[PDB]
């Protein structure tokens, strides 16, 4: 929550703990559905991992629009100050 | 062709309810493996959750997937409240059942079924 | 002096140092406090019987009754702490540092 | 030999004490519960055989399955049978406990309680009369009378 | 001394029967049991009312402890004072009971 | 005078009231036959 760079680093750490995402192709602008090739429920457990790490409830109307790690770090940056 | 809805007007609200139900099952699975003291892992129970959701993924009717979300919430409510025993939770994992013959040839060998 | 008085005093000091060195539970502190009271009962009783001082024989009963009433009060305090934090741990009683 | 005689007399002693003090845990599932209650009623009176009326399941000797075992209660029957200390016995009273009975082809009925627990006496009837159930309990006592635990232990 | 012999015999008979009851069926080799409660796994809920009846027992038991020398106290030569203080202790036990009554302390375990 | 030790001490509440931070559930199972889920409050 302190710096945007640490938030992006921790998003990438969460997504490299995620075992279906290959850490080589994983970038910050990588799309979950069409680039990494994930199911919707894969993105759902990604968002719940983000809720486990960042400690706040992400609703459903704004988690469906989180299709890349850049959108995730921008959304968490919106829900906090930075 | 004009039918009465159940909860969802179309497939978007329906997929939202499916998505919330998958979230609730994913959150519940470690508590289920703990308090029922199952002999499986959280990864394995979450894979069974994903299997039960992706089995019904071909459905394009909002009322049918509304009733599927209703019955999934009934299953989850019977699991959070300890109404199922260990046996009812482990009936999803067909452990005592012998593997069925899948190809033509072994189904030909064992009997008459197509 | 008498050799049994040594052991009753040493028991009072053992229960004192138990009451003066907490581990976690407030109930163990209350038990050390009542061990102190028990040793005081025994020591007062052995003196009053030994001296044939007749009117002080009602003294240990009084020493029992008041202190057991005190014990009841202590148990209630523990329960109120146990109704706040779920346990009786003395490290939950640290709000008054600031 | 002498040890054969001693284990014969001791088996006779322990089998006398176990059959002459049977304590039942009765599953009052269905209509057979009423006829078990008539086997406890003052005409037949199981208690004159040493067979007490409603022992608790953690101290009972025999489990009398009296009524229909449905699928929703099959693990409850199995759990009570697993909690019983040995030597535990199971009497199957009446047709639904025996083979499903009138509800044999149902979607919801365990076809006989022998699919769940091992069964020692099958008491047939719908319901079997309280005299027939008392007959089955006396046949269970004769089955306990001819047990050979210490004799087989001495031969093993 | 006879009392110590009797207490030792009672304790020895009790410990003997407990050892027999704990180790006579252990000689049997029955089976090893796996076996994998109304409350499921919930923590023991505290009830204030059981603690209140236990403390009320303790307080009335201290009042009983005061009342116990009365058969010897009746032998005194200050009988007016003895009778006044005896009736006063039983009256204070009664007043403690009345205050426990009228402030709803004896409720739902009345 | 805040030091490094007293750097986490927050002031007490204005009314000196700290927030307190349930009821029993009994499953009278089948052990006729009947299952009951009691929510008891003592
Ligand atoms: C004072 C009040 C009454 C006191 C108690 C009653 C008096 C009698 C006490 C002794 C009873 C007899 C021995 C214990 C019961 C034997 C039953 C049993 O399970 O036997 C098989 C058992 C076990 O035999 P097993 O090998 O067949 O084990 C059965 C279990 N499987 C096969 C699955 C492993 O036998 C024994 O334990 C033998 C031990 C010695 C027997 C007694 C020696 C003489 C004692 C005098
Ligand atoms: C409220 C108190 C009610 C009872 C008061 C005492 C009644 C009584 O019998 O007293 C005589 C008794 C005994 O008197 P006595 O006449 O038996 O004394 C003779 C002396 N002895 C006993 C050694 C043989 O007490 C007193 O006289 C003094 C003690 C009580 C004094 C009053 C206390 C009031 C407390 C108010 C707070
Ligand atoms: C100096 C005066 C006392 C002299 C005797 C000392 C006896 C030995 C105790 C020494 C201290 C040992 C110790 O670990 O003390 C801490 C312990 C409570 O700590 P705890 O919460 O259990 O563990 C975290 C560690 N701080 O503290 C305790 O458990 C102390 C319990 C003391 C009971 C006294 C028993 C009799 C001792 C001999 C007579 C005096
Ligand atoms: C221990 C074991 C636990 C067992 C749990 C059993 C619960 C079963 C609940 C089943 C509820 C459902 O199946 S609702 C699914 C029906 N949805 C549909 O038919 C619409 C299509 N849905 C999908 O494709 C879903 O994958 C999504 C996530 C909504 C969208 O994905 P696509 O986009 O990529
Ligand atoms: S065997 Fe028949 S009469 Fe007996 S309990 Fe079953 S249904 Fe009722």
């Amino acid at each position: 929550p302190l710096t945007l760079e640490g938030i992006k680093d921790r998003v990438l750490y969460v997504l490299k703990l995620y075992d279906k995402i290959d850490p080589e192709k994983l970038s910050v602008n990588s799309h979950f559905m069409k680039d990494l090739g994930l199911d919707s429920l894969d993105q759902v457990e990604i968002i719940m991992a983000m809720e486990d790490e960042f400690g706040f409830e992400i609703p459903d109307i704004d988690a469906e629009k989180l299709m890349c790690p850049q959108e995730i770090v921008d959304y968490i940056a919106d829900k906090k100050d930075v | 062709t004009s039918v009465k809805p159940i909860f969802s007007r179309d497939m978007n609200e329906a997929k939202r309810r499916v998505r919330e139900l998958y979230r609730a099952w994913y959150r519940e699975v470690p508590n289920t493996v703990h308090l029922f003291q199952l002999d499986i892992s959280v990864k394995q129970g979450r894979d069974k959750v994903r299997e039960m959701f992706k089995k019904n993924a071909h459905v394009t009717d909002p009322r049918v997937v509304d009733l599927l979300v209703i019955k999934g919430k009934m299953e989850l409510e019977e699991t959070i409240n300890v109404w199922k025993q260990r046996t009812h939770v482990m009936r999803f994992f067909h452990e005592t059942e012998a593997p069925r013959p899948k190809d033509f040839l072994s189904k030909f060998y064992v009997g008459h079924d197509p | 002096m008498s050799l049994v008085y040594m052991n009753i005093m040493m028991a009072f000091t053992v229960s004192l140092t138990g009451l003066l060195m907490y581990r976690s539970h407030l109930m163990s502190s209350l038990l050390c406090l009542e061990g102190m009271m028990l040793s005081l009962f025994i020591l007062a009783t052995l003196m009053i019987l030994n001296s044939h001082f007749t009117l002080a024989s009602m003294m240990p009963i009084i020493l029992l009754v008041f202190a057991a009433c005190e014990a009841a009060l202590g148990l209630s305090l523990l329960v109120m702490v146990s109704n706040t934090y779920g346990t009786d741990y003395v490290q939950n009683l640290n709000l008054l540092q600031c | 030999s002498r040890g054969e005689y001693v284990v014969a007399k001791l088996d006779d002693l322990i089998n006398w004490a176990r059959r002459s003090s049977l304590w039942p845990m009765t599953f009052g599932l269905a209509c057979c519960a009423v006829e078990m209650m008539h086997m406890a009623a003052p005409r037949y009176d199981m208690d004159r055989f040493g067979v007490v009326f409603r022992a608790s399941p953690r101290q009972s000797d025999v489990m009398i399955v009296a009524g229909t075992l449905t699928n929703k209660m099959a693990p409850a029957l199995r759990k009570v049978y697993d909690q019983m200390p040995e030597p535990r016995y199971v009497v199957s009273m009446g047709s639904c406990a025996n083979g499903g009975g009138y509800y044999h082809y149902s979607y919801s009925v365990v076809r006989g309680c022998d699919r769940i627990v091992p069964v020692d006496i099958y008491v047939p009837g719908c319901p079997p009369t309280a005299e027939a159930l008392l007959y089955g309990i006396l046949q269970l006592q004769k089955k306990i009378k001819r047990e050979k635990r210490l004799r087989i232990w001495y031969r093993r | 001394m006879n009392l110590m012999i009797t207490l030792l015999t009672n304790f020895t008979l009790a410990t003997l029967l407990v050892t027999i009851a704990f180790w006579l069926p252990q000689l049997n080799v029955y089976s090893e049991k796996t076996s994998p409660d109304p409350m499921g796994s919930a923590r023991l809920p505290f009830s204030m009312k059981f603690f209140l009846v236990a403390i009320t027992f303790l307080l009335f038991d201290l009042e009983i402890a005061l009342l116990l020398p009365l058969p010897w106290a009746s032998q005194t030569t200050n009988l007016n004072t003895m009778l006044t203080m005896a009736l006063l202790l039983i009256f204070l036990l009664a007043v403690s009971l009345a205050y426990e009554w009228t402030q709803k302390g004896l409720e739902w375990t009345e | 005078y805040p030091t490094k030790e007293t750097a986490h001490w927050k002031p007490p509440p204005w009314n000196d009231v700290d927030p307190p931070k349930s009821n029993l559930t009994l499953n009278f199972g089948p052990q006729g036959v009947l299952r009951l889920v009691m929510e008891l409050s003592g």
